[PDB]
């Protein structure tokens, strides 16, 4: 499914 | 990137977020990483985010082509998606090789180890995704071995609510679901790092508590599609 | 791309535009000018689609590091926004290349000499957004003169429906609201020719008139911004 | 203002 999204920071 | 200072490549690479140049924010920080000097909680998710951004632009159009190519059975379909598939591959292969040398084992806090040791698993996860047969094995028992550590250590040394133990679980139990064909142990684990997690709410403070929560609905909203 | 089949880079071509790898379309659609063959209209329009996208997201990044470098008015923004627009121009400097090798000299038809000249004007257009000074003013000229021809072609060749001509139009009102300082000319140029593109609907099949009416709202939008 | 966004064929 969805792993964590971690595109911003 | 050696002729330029550590604390300008890691400035850039905060502009290059803000200006969605993710190629060049991986660039600068795989500069700052190999200037030897461990990296700060900040910029280890500096390093992430970009590398996240690269590879997940990559992910996205191999499964675009994949599709296509499956569909299709001219050698262009495949030659195309070889070449993206390739240059997925250098990218978790550079990856890894930052982790290798040197951040893992220079890695001594919990929270360092585990964030590095939680990337070493995901980029062999998406070396995984696009793998076959043998060479498929291998590579999933070393994503594998990166969680588990992580996911020994993060059990030892941090509460169950701290977000990097909260998405290195996250993404552990995605592995078990989508490469390992382990539906039942990714379901377990997201229920139970969900209800842990849960009961330890009470300690956080508001914006904590906020952080954890958030990720705790990307727990729930897999338990909701898997079951 | 020199040894790979003209067609391969079409088919290619296409395949990067559905995984939206615009880089690759881009140097795809390079080598297939690049076999000397001129180019059909629907290689007309991968060729434009591919260099648009690269370009857009390049002025994208340029205005928010040029925002970042105005409100700070160390070298890092500065250096970084002029390595972005260092980029930017040599993707505009190969197209217009591109445009001079051979293309525009080979383009009989008015549909793909106005098309290539449009995009001379656009290309130049991009290139005077980041320019200063005394260079600004004569690549404006030369934005100006290529999109001038254009029109003049495009009025004499083409119904005031038709898309490639109601695009340059278009574009050639931003010209002149956003680099040439002159509103009034882009108020009566857009107004011209919604009025024009208006009156010449009545011709047209169900799904041109999709395609005019859906430009025409885009004219109507701006009309709306500017007044 | 809006040119034509041209980034879809
Ligand atoms: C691998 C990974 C885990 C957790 C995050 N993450 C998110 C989505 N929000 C966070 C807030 C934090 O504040 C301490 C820390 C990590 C967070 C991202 C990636
Ligand atoms: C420069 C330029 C002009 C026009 C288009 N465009 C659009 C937005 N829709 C179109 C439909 C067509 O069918 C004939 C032709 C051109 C079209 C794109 C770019
Ligand atoms: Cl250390
Ligand atoms: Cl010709």
């Amino acid at each position: 499914a969805g792993s964590i999204p971690g595109r911003r920071s | 990137m050696g002729s330029m200072e550590r604390a300008s490549l890691i400035q850039k690479a905060k502009l290059a977020e803000q200006a969605e140049r993710y190629e060049d924010m991986a660039a600068f920080m795989k500069g700052a990483v190999e200037k030897g000097e461990e990296l700060s909680c900040e910029e280890r998710n500096l390093l992430s985010v970009a590398y996240k951004n690269v590879v997940g632009g990559q992910r996205a159009a191999w499964r675009v082509l994949s599709s296509i190519e499956q569909k299709s059975n001219g050698p262009e379909v495949r030659e195309y998606r070889e070449k993206v598939e390739t240059e997925l591959q250098g990218v978790c292969d550079t990856v890894l090789g930052l982790l290798d040398s040197h951040l893992i084992k220079e890695a001594g806090d919990a929270e360092s180890r585990v964030f590095y040791l939680k990337m070493k698993g995901d980029y062999y996860r998406y070396l995984a995704e696009v793998a076959t047969g043998d060479d498929k094995k291998r590579i999933i028992d070393s994503a594998r071995s990166a969680y588990q550590e992580a996911m020994d250590i993060s059990k030892k040394e941090m509460p169950p609510t701290n977000p990097i133990r909260l998405g290195l679980a996250l993404n552990f139990s995605v592995f078990h679901y989508e490469i390992a064909n382990s539906p039942e142990e990714a379901i377990s684990l997201a229920k139970t790092t969900f209800d842990e997690a849960m009961a330890d709410l009470h300690t956080l403070s508001e914006d904590s508590y906020k952080d954890s929560t958030l990720i705790m609905q990307l727990l729930r909203d897999n338990l909701t599609l898997w079951t």
